[PDB]
RNA sequence: GAAUGCCGGCAUGAGUAACGAUAAAGAGGGUGAGAAUCCCUCUCGCCGUAAGCCCAAGGGUUCCUACGCAAUGGUCGUCAGCGUAGGGUUAGGCGGGACCUAAGGUGAAGCCGAAAGGCGUAGCCGAAGGGCAGCCGGUUAAUAUUCCGGCCCUUCCCGCAGGUGCGAUGGGGGGACGCUCUAGGCUAGGGGGACCGGAGCCAUGGACGAGCCCGGCCAGAAGCGCAGGGUGGGAGGUAGGCAAAUCCGCCUCCCAACAAGCUCUGCGUGGUGGGGAAGCCCGUACGGGUGACAACCCCCCGAAGCCAGGGAGCCAAGAAAAGCCUCUAAGCACAACCUGCGGGAACCCGUACCGCAAACCGACACAGGUGGGCGGGUGCAAGAGCACUCAGGCGCGCGGGAGAACCCUCGCCAAGGAACUCUGCAAGUUGGCCCCGUAACUUCGGGAGAAGGGGUGCUCCCUGGGGUGAUGAGCCCCGGGGAGCCGCAGUGAACAGGCUCUGGCGACUGUUUACCAAAAACACAGCUCUCUGCGAACUCGUAAGAGGAGGUAUAGGGAGCGACGCUUGCCCGGUGCCGGAAGGUCAAGGGGAGGGGUGCAAGCCCCGAACCGAAGCCCCGGUGAACGGCGGCCGUAACUAUAACGGUCCUAAGGUAGCGAAAUUCCUUGUCGGGUAAGUUCCGACCUGCACGAAAAGCGUAACGACCGGAGCGCUGUCUCGGCGAGGG
RNA sequence: GAGCUAGCCCUGGCCAGGGUGAAGCUGGGGUGAGACCCAGUGGAGGCCCGAACCGGUGGGGGAUGCAAACCCCUCGGAUGA
RNA sequence: UGGUUCGUGGAGCCAUGGGGGAAUCUGGGCGGACCACCGCCUAAGGCUAAGUACUCCGGGUGACCGAUAGCGCACCAGUAC
RNA sequence: UGGGAGAGGGUGGUGGAAUUCCCGGAGUAGCGGUGAAAUGCGCAGAUACCGGGAGGAACGCCGAUGGCGAAGGCAGCCACCUGGUCCACCCGUGACGCUGAGGCGCGAAAGCGUGGGGAGCAAACCGGAUUAGAUACCCGGGUAGUCCACGCCCUAAACG
């Protein structure tokens, strides 16, 4: 049966891309987080 | 008159289309007019307003000239009734005599051949629009501006007439086909004549494909819902909707009036 | 020492279930220390509209080669999609970008929002939509429309050559479009050949023969040829295409009315270029040589593909922009632009491998899911079905024996056929084509494949039509008639409805609880009510704003019923709604009679009664396809019985038509009849309707239903009543 | 967080092969002219059968499964909502 | 209406969103409704270190821990998954 | 050939009296109804008076015991189209005539389908009065219907 995860680069960078979360001020903040704590991959490695 | 279809499949023993007779030889329409896309939509910004509407055959849009006072004076001979899908009566071509091709509501006995005149002048037979102060009283007319210079707003639809039953100053009062009395102003514009195609009444869509077709999707009727969505929604079996019949919003739906009543549109308005 | 406690370790179950589709294995020869599992050969089996090839996603070294087997592989392993190391992805013409725009997004101008931020015509982004220039072979272990070979093309930049008013984001043409059904000519693909070329072979009884088997093509500029698409041409006037305009549009006269001509494609032909089997010999895991001066010829079927913007019909009325052509304005007419010939320049990214799967998504080498293209031959009427089989690829990564019970899957059965049982649940019968042949009823279409029957193979003879070859042979389609043969059986295997009567409910096609409910539930056309005069009513939002709708009473919203036939009676006292500038009640505000607190005083500050004060509620009317409701008792007619009738109490009024033990009836298996031998179910009636009833519609209604209930015929392991046999455990 | 799922917008694609034979049109009959009735063409439909496809009706298996929705036989739709 | 202990309370004071709406020292605010006396400041423009709070970093100390502890990590950790 | 009469029929246009509703002016204690009253309307200002607007159906006098048509039926007026009928001439055709089973056409009112229109009248229906009772005759209301376009009904005291 058809799954929840159908990849796609295309949405998988327009959806949680840096390009996307600089815009939302909520998505700002997560780099907020993410920076603060240390990650590795701010967003999601999309070739 | 519209053809009916013999009952070879069932809902087609009720189906009934209109008479395409009328229609010239014009199938395809004409382009430099109607160069827009008609934005098919259901909502506003996502979040859907009007309920109900969607699926529907493509379409394009055909400008019409409602500002019959840019050609005053200028004749124009049509040369093609044409449908339009937009809209429940017909269009016709305007070929003036200046050059300019324009899109105008085809009203009732408008013939090929015949030539149309705009203005002040040009006497009283189908298609000339005249402003209200120089109509005869007890005609019948169509295509009406309510206020001077904002284009023709009244009886558009197929088939509706209204008809000048006095005067008063500088305004004329109109009976519209809904039978209200309005008082318009009388350099307001106005087309002569019946808008035609009255048989749009007479068609009976005989399925769902058609209103499908057409656009309009599944009116869903509030009892089978639930209370959370609709106030009549509930129950057991066949709820006879133990309130005042109600919208989903909650406001009444049989008898409750919902105009302004601190309108000051409201001084021009004596009928129904 | 415990909290179904937290973390880690090891037991029990236990050498038990399983080892992941029943598509299938066996032998011989190699390597290796170790072979059922790796390599090679032979035999066997499976798919073959895939279980075979080619793309787009996604995956991101998995590809190739050398060396390996600790871990991964449901076993082994010398193998690998695994470990170590090296190599491999070459583009002006393929795809994407220095081209365009749609949905949508962003957003200068402008509007809005406590802040964050939100809407927003123009502009921009945004694509398997438009536009654009490459086809065929060869090489590597791994790349190729990319490298090589042949042939052909596209942009710019600079020069001479010939022409012209050139000339833009601006104007106009064009780009430019639906669904169904199809004509003409070609191509892809395929069938045949007594024609051509081939190594070879007469086997086992016969056959040296028009014998068997294999192969008889591909691309290809310019001209040609065939088919087809797009297009009229002048001459005036002109107030319109938001400046100008010879372009476009509109009016008039002339010749075309043709596709003649001018263009643009497709296909065939074409200088030249390339491929070239089966069999044998070799040694690769795979290629080579030869067969090879290889032939490369003629018929037939022939598309859903090409000419493409073809044609006809229909209504639901079928994108935008740029590339291209034409027009002109500032400018410039030593410029610039068009044609033609030379020389030069032609960037950035991907190309490997998987790709109905062991590499994508499902924690797994998971029986699940995944978009487009090719998808051969024969037979069954046909077809992408079904059975077998080319090319190709596989035997699904545990096996060997045995032949218990028991379970799955499958086959057969005496005699009876529903007695089993909630129910013929399951299973079984029928089954395809052709020809007879059909009922009640009905909305005149249907019901209809009704039901129910007959023919179906092969051989011989006579014979009719088409289509392609010329008005003939051959080839390919359908027939018609007459003789005869074999078997139990002739859609001989596979795929390919059991039927009839009636009732409930819903008109019908559809839709839904992804993962227990596909239904009488939802939706549907259709009917009614009600709102809505356009800055509409209504929805979302604080607003701007947007939907409605670039709609305008034959339109749009809400509610209810839910086709169609006949109908939807009474109550407006209560509630909702509608209409009522009277009256009562009614808050802030006006108003100040009067009174108070302070001071020596003017003054300052409070209360503060009549009187005028809107909406609403009360009051008066109307409204039930609005919310809702629609009685009881007693007595009376000459066999009894019953009540057409009369009287009385109360409510605002006191169920009409139609139906009725019902999807609604408790008593209840009401009672009569029909079915059965036997009928708490079923059907037709009576009415005593606990507790039907007219749009939460009432009564019927042809057709339709994987809905529900009852009966019957054919048929069977469903049962008396079981027995046996196969495969997987 | 709409890569599952529900709806809608923009743009593309797919539906083999058989039947049924509406309207229209041509010819004939017919009338004063029609209406209308026969053939022939025609190819309509939320039409019939049935593959790809989309579902998920009935039963059996499965139940620490191949599978956190599966498999076999059967079944519905398959030019349209 | 908010703030202050202040929740309408006799509700002042300090800010205000709405309506009306003056004066320049004999002018205004306040001293908890209001009035008189007596006192305190002189509003509707603004600037200002010091002393105060905190620890990403460095140092010092510890009747703080010692790999199931101590920060989530003594170890290439906000990693693998 | 030449004239005539006629509410013959179909379409389009158009006029006035009156009813009803609305707007305005002015005016007050009732109006209405019947054999009698009552329901009802009326201080929220009605009936009656005047002015203006709207809308539909019928056409007062002429108008008749009249006319026209096969029948049902047909009345303001104008215009268009087309029936039928009468008179004078003796011209033409030369019996071409009469009736008519079946068929076809027309066919009042009421009724049915779709849509419009709806002033008045008015089945069903509410209320008042009458009567012993009154599902009626009388009165206040009131829907379908009366009208129009098309289609269908096709009956009758369709009666000379
Ligand atoms: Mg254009
Ligand atoms: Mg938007
Ligand atoms: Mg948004
Ligand atoms: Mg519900
Ligand atoms: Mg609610
Ligand atoms: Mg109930
Ligand atoms: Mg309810
Ligand atoms: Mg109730
Ligand atoms: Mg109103
Ligand atoms: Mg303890
Ligand atoms: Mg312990
Ligand atoms: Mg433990
Ligand atoms: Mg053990
Ligand atoms: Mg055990
Ligand atoms: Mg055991
Ligand atoms: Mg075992
Ligand atoms: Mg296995
Ligand atoms: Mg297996
Ligand atoms: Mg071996
Ligand atoms: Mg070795
Ligand atoms: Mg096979
Ligand atoms: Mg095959
Ligand atoms: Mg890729
Ligand atoms: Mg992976
Ligand atoms: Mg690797
Ligand atoms: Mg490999
Ligand atoms: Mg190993
Ligand atoms: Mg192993
Ligand atoms: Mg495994
Ligand atoms: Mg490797
Ligand atoms: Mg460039
Ligand atoms: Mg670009
Ligand atoms: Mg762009
Ligand atoms: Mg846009
Ligand atoms: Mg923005
Ligand atoms: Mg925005
Ligand atoms: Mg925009
Ligand atoms: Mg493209
Ligand atoms: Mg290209
Ligand atoms: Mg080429
Ligand atoms: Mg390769
Ligand atoms: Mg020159
Ligand atoms: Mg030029
Ligand atoms: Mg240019
Ligand atoms: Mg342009
Ligand atoms: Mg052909
Ligand atoms: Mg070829
Ligand atoms: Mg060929
Ligand atoms: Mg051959
Ligand atoms: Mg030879
Ligand atoms: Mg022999
Ligand atoms: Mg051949
Ligand atoms: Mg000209
Ligand atoms: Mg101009
Ligand atoms: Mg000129
Ligand atoms: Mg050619
Ligand atoms: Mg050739
Ligand atoms: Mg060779
Ligand atoms: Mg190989
Ligand atoms: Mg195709
Ligand atoms: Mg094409
Ligand atoms: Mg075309
Ligand atoms: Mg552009
Ligand atoms: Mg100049
Ligand atoms: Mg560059
Ligand atoms: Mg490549
Ligand atoms: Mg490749
Ligand atoms: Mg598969
Ligand atoms: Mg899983
Ligand atoms: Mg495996
Ligand atoms: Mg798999
Ligand atoms: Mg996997
Ligand atoms: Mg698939
Ligand atoms: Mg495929
Ligand atoms: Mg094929
Ligand atoms: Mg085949
Ligand atoms: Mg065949
Ligand atoms: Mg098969
Ligand atoms: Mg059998
Ligand atoms: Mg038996
Ligand atoms: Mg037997
Ligand atoms: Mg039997
Ligand atoms: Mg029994
Ligand atoms: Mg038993
Ligand atoms: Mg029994
Ligand atoms: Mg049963
Ligand atoms: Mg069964
Ligand atoms: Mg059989
Ligand atoms: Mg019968
Ligand atoms: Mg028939
Ligand atoms: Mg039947
Ligand atoms: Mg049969
Ligand atoms: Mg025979
Ligand atoms: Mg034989
Ligand atoms: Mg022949
Ligand atoms: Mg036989
Ligand atoms: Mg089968
Ligand atoms: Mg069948
Ligand atoms: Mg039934
Ligand atoms: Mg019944
Ligand atoms: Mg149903
Ligand atoms: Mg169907
Ligand atoms: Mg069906
Ligand atoms: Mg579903
Ligand atoms: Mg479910
Ligand atoms: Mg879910
Ligand atoms: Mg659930
Ligand atoms: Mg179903
Ligand atoms: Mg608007
Ligand atoms: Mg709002
Ligand atoms: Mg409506
Ligand atoms: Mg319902
Ligand atoms: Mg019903
Ligand atoms: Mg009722
Ligand atoms: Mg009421
Ligand atoms: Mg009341
Ligand atoms: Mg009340
Ligand atoms: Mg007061
Ligand atoms: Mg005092
Ligand atoms: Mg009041
Ligand atoms: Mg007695
Ligand atoms: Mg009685
Ligand atoms: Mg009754
Ligand atoms: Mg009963
Ligand atoms: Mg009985
Ligand atoms: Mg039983
Ligand atoms: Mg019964
Ligand atoms: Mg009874
Ligand atoms: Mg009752
Ligand atoms: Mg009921
Ligand atoms: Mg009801
Ligand atoms: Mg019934
Ligand atoms: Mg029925
Ligand atoms: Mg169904
Ligand atoms: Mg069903
Ligand atoms: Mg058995
Ligand atoms: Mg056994
Ligand atoms: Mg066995
Ligand atoms: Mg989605
Ligand atoms: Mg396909
Ligand atoms: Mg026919
Ligand atoms: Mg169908
Ligand atoms: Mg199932
Ligand atoms: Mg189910
Ligand atoms: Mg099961
Ligand atoms: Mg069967
Ligand atoms: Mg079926
Ligand atoms: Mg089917
Ligand atoms: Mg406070
Ligand atoms: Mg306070
Ligand atoms: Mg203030
Ligand atoms: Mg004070
Ligand atoms: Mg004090
Ligand atoms: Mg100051
Ligand atoms: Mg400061
Ligand atoms: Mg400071
Ligand atoms: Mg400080
Ligand atoms: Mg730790
Ligand atoms: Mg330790
Ligand atoms: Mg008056
Ligand atoms: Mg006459
Ligand atoms: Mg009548
Ligand atoms: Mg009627
Ligand atoms: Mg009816
Ligand atoms: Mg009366
Ligand atoms: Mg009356
Ligand atoms: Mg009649
Ligand atoms: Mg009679």
């Amino acid at each position: 049966m058809k799954r929840t995860w159908q990849p796609n680069r295309r949405k998988r960078a327009k959806t949680h891309g840096f390009r996307a979360r600089m815009r939302t001020p909520g998505g700002r903040k997560v780099l907020k987080r993410r920076r603060q704590k240390g990650r590795w991959r701010l967003t999601p490695a999309v070739r | 008159a519209v053809k009916k279809f013999k009952p070879y499949t069932p809902s087609r023993r009720f189906m009934t289309v209109a008479d395409f007779s009328e229609i010239t030889k014009t199938e395809p329409e004409k382009s430099l007019v109607k160069p827009l896309k008609k934005t098919g939509g259901r909502n506003n910004q996502g979040r859907i307003t009007v309920r109900f509407r969607g699926g529907g055959h493509k379409r394009l849009y055909r400008i019409i000239d409602f500002k019959r006072w840019d050609k005053v004076g200028i004749p124009a001979k049509v040369a093609a009734i044409e449908y339009d899908p937009n809209r429940s009566a017909r269009i016709a071509l305007l070929h003036y005599v200046d050059g300019e091709k324009r899109y105008i509501i085809a009203p009732d006995g408008l013939q090929v051949g015949q030539q149309v005149v705009a203005g002040p002048d040009a006497p009283i037979q189908v298609g000339n629009a005249l402003p209200l102060r120089f109509i005869p009283v007890g005609t019948v007319v169509h295509a009406v501006e309510l206020e001077p210079k904002k284009g023709a707003k009244l009886a558009r639809a197929a088939g509706t007439s209204a008809q000048i039953q006095g005067r008063e100053g500088d305004y004329v009062i109109l009976r519209l086909p809904s039978g209200e009395l309005r008082k318009v102003h009388g350099e307001c514009y106005a087309t002569v004549g019946a808008v035609g195609n009255a048989d749009h009444k007479n068609i009976v869509l005989g399925k769902a494909g058609r209103s499908r077709w057409l656009g309009r999707r599944p009116h869903v009727r509030g009892a089978a819902m639930n209370p959370v969505d609709h106030p009549h929604g509930g129950g057991e079996g066949r709820a006879p909707r133990g309130r005042p019949p109600a919208s989903p919003w909650g406001w009444q739906t049989k008898g409750l009036k919902t105009r302004k009543r601190r309108k000051p549109s409201s001084r021009f308005i004596i009928a129904r």
